[PDB]
């Protein structure tokens, strides 16, 4: 899922997990005890919270995530580093 | 009558001169601050020994007994008289 | 002479405004030089300093110092040490070649 | 014959081997050799200085094994390019310098063998990055005493070599000696790269790895209270009267630059989120 | 809570009654105590300043 | 085994001087030499090295020549003058690796089991870091070949030693230690930002070149597995630190209140001394 | 740096009346180079001036701690005192007996007293008949008085 939704619902868990609405707490606490993810779940509304995870490749040879995040970030911090230079133009003097 | 009074206006220019002269004085301040710091090689030297002058003798020398050691007839510097030794 | 006086006042002005920049740069330089003076002289630290004794100062910063080699010497002390740490004495820290007063050891108490 | 101011261009490898070989030569005053090129009378560039094995008897020319030289330089024959052994070096690794008796042991030997035969006196103590502590000289004949010993054709470098006001035992032994100039030649390809690898190594942070940001500000607000009240307590007792007394005790209170630079660091390191992030 | 304290503010609807404060903040206090006397010095110097001129 | 080192630039000039040996006479144009190492700790240490007379041909690229008197008994003379220094590895130029590397690896491992070679550069105008360090282990592959001695990399670093810059830093004179606040960190800013995201532009560029025609990093899946370690932050279309909204507010909080309070007190430092000192020394007319 | 403080009178001898105010703290540099070239700068700059400020500033330059800047300051005293007569500045005979002081004693610096009699000869070039001439009546500058002095 294309993040920025990490604290979320439970019906997609009870739908894709082929589990019920009730048995998601066993699910999340046992999955934390396994050791593939380490985020302490917001349990009051069955709201997920996640950490480090193991990947299975992105867009078909990692086109889209790589471009629109990696190179977007490249030109982000690169060009705003040029802006750091632009305001720090002669503070080296 | 433009080309008369611009010359007078060129003393706003001369305000930079006073500031120039005075920061030249400011540099002249640090010049002997740095000379005081350059002086400190004299601190970097072995100073001297103490000595027991028992009694002087003729012909512009004295005797000196060093603190654990024996006596040593030694020579003087240019700044000291045997009348004062 | 209003074509040549007004010519050359500008000239001597631009001269002195160039000549200001030299001393502006030297004032930039010598503060760095004085900092290099500060720290690169104050590396005079504890190269394994010896314990001795302090006896006399003829004036400001020129000592007469006894040692735990027993004898008595005649050196100068730095521009750093406070003059009310040696007030009859101290357990003192001395260099070796320069053999000058560096520091006050903690007394026995 | 005629005399003109001799110049010692040094290889910077020689500087490194002198400091290292005398550093390992811990107090026991090691001996090594100098291996160089005969350009003229008034200059010498040394190109190679290698190591000689430690002898615990007495620092001598008789410890110089010539077949050790033959074998070592034999390995060095096809290795790069060999040259003439043009001198030697001993060590006084704690104190500055003096003109040893080891000089008058081996110097006549190497001025018999070689021609320029430069004595070399060394010390590592006097600094770590900013001095020229090594010292070098050369024995004078007794036969030139009919000549008065004041010709020198380029007296800028004797006006730079006499200029440091020569210290103790050198002019205790002005006789049997005459000095020699030792500059550091053009070594810029190494100079710039050790400048790089000094403010890239010998100052911490390999620049990917600096951008302590906060706990230093906890300790620094401890600083900026504890330093502050002492900056407060003192200038109350400034010359609040009309006295014309002129005798200061000097303590120069001010404490400005700590605040200044530390808080520029704090603000531009609080910038790190908006800087490195987006 | 009234007369004495252990700085327990009335936390009616939480369930802990959280007992909290940060007593070392006194860099700001100390700077205030500085300013109060720093300009006592300055005001004492102003007499010289506006006296020795005219 | 070998993890990080302590290396002093005497080896660096011991590279550059043999570069002066074979540069003007340049026929095989390469400086390949032996790295003596005072192996003290798990951290390595070097204070000596020598360059072997050596060649390396292109055809079949496995013809190469040591000098085993210069390798054995020169090392023995060195062991006599310094037994603390012993062998730890070697070094070469030509940072493009090749096929003879594994052969001199085969011979460097019999002198020292956890050996390490050094890829150098003769002109680093780099970001920069100095010369390289490897580690030779056998992981063979997922392939089933006879033993694959593929060069694994040790993270290289530099140490220090007393009294080894005495004339050199004296000659440069451009030494400026205490100026962090204007320049010494903006250099790092320019450096890690631009030079890390352009190495990352080589990452996207090289790996999209693998997408087009290349390895397409399968079977070393640690590539995108570690781009997931990058992808701790996904930053999806609102850049997603609106949970760090108040956290960044509370971060701006502390330092900007420090800024306001402390710099007002910094004014209270500057102004009073400046005005009093100036008014005194100015109204003293003579 | 020495060449930079040597080029000054070479480019500014049409107006020698600014050199004291601009080489003033240059006479108080760190090295023998800029101090030496500073003495020479006031020397080759203010040749025909009846200035005596250049003289007054060469006074702590001829009493400097560095030896061959005292040499070069005697030579700069020769430079200021030519295109100058006795009554142009009252220290001409003071510098004659001052050269005499420093050279006719032995205990002063040999390298720093070499300049004294050579500077006397500069001062008595033809018995003040002949002197240096950077600036003609025509304004055509003279090639010995530029080229020879820069090599000198
Ligand atoms: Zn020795």
């Amino acid at each position: 899922r294309p993040a920025n939704h990490r604290q979320l619902t439970f019906e997609e868990i009870a739908k894709s997990a082929k589990i019920t609405v009730n048995e998601v707490e066993l699910l999340v606490m046992k999955a934390l005890s396994v050791g593939l993810v380490k985020g302490s779940i917001d349990e009051v509304d069955k709201r997920v919270h996640m950490t480090w995870v193991q990947p299975r490749v992105l867009d078909l040879q990692q086109i889209k995530g790589m471009k629109d995040r990696l190179e977007f970030w490249c030109t982000d911090v690169k060009s705003m580093e040029m802006l750091v230079e632009h305001q720090a133009h002669d503070i080296l003097t | 009558y433009l080309s008369k009074i611009e010359e007078l206006q060129l003393i706003v220019n001369d305000k930079s001169q006073n500031l120039r002269r005075l920061q030249a004085q400011r540099n002249e301040l640090n010049a002997k601050v740095r000379l005081l710091r350059e002086e400190l090689q004299l601190l970097q030297e072995q100073g001297s020994y103490v000595g027991e002058v028992v009694r002087a003798m003729d012909k512009k020398k004295v005797l000196v007994k060093v603190h654990p050691e024996g006596k040593f007839v030694v020579d003087v510097d240019k700044n000291i008289d045997i009348n004062d030794v | 002479d209003l074509y040549s006086r007004y010519k050359k006042l500008q000239q001597e002005l631009e001269f002195l405004e160039v000549q200001e920049e030299y001393i502006k740069d030297e004032q930039k330089n010598l503060k760095k030089e004085f900092l290099h003076a500060q720290e690169e002289v104050k590396r005079i630290q504890s190269i394994p300093l010896v314990i001795g004794q302090f006896l006399e100062a003829v004036d400001q910063n020129t000592a007469i110092v006894g040692s735990t080699t027993g004898s008595n010497y005649y050196v100068r002390i730095l521009s750093t040490i406070d003059r009310e740490l040696l007030k009859p004495n101290a357990s003192v820290a001395l260099h070796k070649h320069s053999n000058a007063l560096v520091d006050v050891l903690p007394p026995e108490a | 014959a005629v005399d003109t101011a001799e110049q010692v261009y040094i290889s910077s490898l020689a500087l490194l081997k002198m400091l290292k070989h005398g550093r390992a030569g811990v107090p026991m005053e090691v001996m090594g050799l100098m291996l160089g090129e005969f350009v003229d009378d008034y200059t010498v560039r040394v190109i190679d200085v290698f190591a000689m094995p430690q002898s615990g008897t007495g620092v001598s020319v008789e410890a110089v094994d010539p077949v050790f030289q033959a074998k070592m330089l034999d390995m060095l024959k096809q290795t790069g390019r060999p040259e003439m052994v043009v001198g030697w070096y001993h060590s006084h690794p704690g104190f500055g310098c003096w003109l040893s008796g080891v000089d008058i042991n081996t110097q006549q030997s190497f001025e018999a063998l070689s021609e320029r035969a430069v004595a070399v006196v060394v010390d590592p103590i006097q600094s770590v990055k900013g001095k020229v502590v090594i010292d070098a000289f050369r024995l004078i004949n007794a036969n030139m005493m009919v000549l008065g010993h004041e010709p020198r054709q380029t007296t800028s470098n004797l006006g730079h070599l006499n200029k440091p006001s020569i210290q103790a035992l050198i002019h205790g032994l002005n006789r049997h000696y005459y000095s020699i100039t030792i500059n550091y030649r053009k070594n810029e390809l190494e100079q710039k790269m050790l400048l790089n690898l000094h403010k890239k190594s010998w100052m911490e942070g390999l620049t990917l790895q600096d951008y302590v940001v906060k706990e230093m500000l906890e300790l620094a607000k401890n600083y900026n209270k504890a330093v502050e009240e002492e900056d407060k307590m003192t200038p109350e007792q400034l010359a609040i009267k009309n006295v014309g007394k002129q005798d200061p005790k000097r303590h120069l209170e001010e404490h400005v630059d700590v605040l200044m630079t530390s808080n520029i660091v704090q603000c531009l390191a609080a910038m790190l989120d908006t800087v490195v992030f987006k | 809570i009234l007369d004495k304290k252990f700085h327990g503010i009335l936390d009616q609807g939480e369930g802990v009654l959280i007992i909290f404060d940060e007593p070392p903040v006194d860099k700001t206090y100390e700077a205030a105590l500085e300013t109060i006397q720093n300009m006592s010095k300055v005001v004492d110097s102003l007499y010289n300043k506006a006296k020795k001129l005219t | 085994a070998v993890q990080k080192v302590v290396v002093h630039p005497l080896v660096l000039l011991s590279v550059v001087d043999h570069f002066n040996r074979i540069g003007k006479v340049g026929n095989q144009k390469r400086v390949v030499g032996v790295l003596l190492g005072s192996w003290q700790k798990k951290v390595l240490d070097v204070s000596n090295s020598f360059a072997v007379p050596f060649d390396e041909d292109d055809k079949d690229d496995s013809v190469w020549f040591l000098d085993h008197d210069y390798l054995e008994n020169m090392y023995g003379m060195f062991k006599k003058v310094n037994a603390r220094e012993r062998i730890v590895g070697w070094y070469h130029t030509g940072p493009k690796l090749h096929k003879n590397d594994i052969a001199i690896n085969e011979l460097m491992k019999r002198y020292c089991p956890n050996s390490v070679l050094v890829i150098i550069d003769v002109k680093p105008k780099d970001l920069g870091l100095p010369t390289e360090a490897y580690i030779s282990v056998e992981e063979v592959h997922d392939d089933g070949t006879p033993t694959s001695k593929t060069f694994e990399h040790v993270t290289s670093e530099i140490g220090a030693e007393e009294a080894e810059e005495v004339g050199v830093e004296h000659l440069l004179r451009d030494i400026k230690d205490t100026t962090v606040g204007t320049l010494s960190q903006r250099i790092t800013n320019q450096v890690h930002g631009l030079k890390g995201l352009n190495s990352k532009l080589l990452d996207i560029r090289s790996y999209l070149e693998k997408v087009a025609t290349g390895k397409l990093p399968i079977n070393h899946q640690i590539i995108y597995q570690l781009q997931d370690v990058f992808n701790l932050l996904p930053d999806v279309s609102l850049q997603e630190f609106v949970k760090a909204f108040y956290l960044k507010t509370n971060d701006q909080m502390v330092v900007v209140y420090l800024a306001s309070l402390i710099r007002s007190v910094v004014a209270l430092h500057n102004l009073i001394n400046n005005k009093i000192a100036n008014r005194d020394a100015e109204k003293k007319e003579g | 740096r020495r060449a930079a403080v040597e080029s000054l009178g070479f480019i500014l001898f049409r107006t020698p009346e600014q050199c004291p105010s601009v080489v003033s703290l240059l006479s108080e540099s760190y090295n023998p180079h800029v101090r030496y070239g500073a003495a020479m700068a006031l020397g080759i700059c203010c040749a025909g001036t009846g200035n005596k400020e250049a003289i007054n500033l060469l006074e702590p330059m001829t009493n400097d701690p560095v030896n061959y800047v005292r040499q070069g300051a005697l030579i700069a005293s020769a430079l200021i005192m030519i295109q100058q007569t006795e009554i142009t500045c009252p220290k001409v005979n003071q510098f004659r007996q001052l050269y005499s002081k420093v050279i006719n004693d032995k205990h002063d610096d040999v390298m720093a007293k070499f300049g004294a009699i050579l500077a006397q000869g500069i001062l008595d070039a033809g018995g003040h008949n002949v002197t240096i001439s950077l600036q003609s009546r025509t304004g055509h500058t003279h090639m010995p008085s530029v080229v020879g002095v820069l090599v000198f």
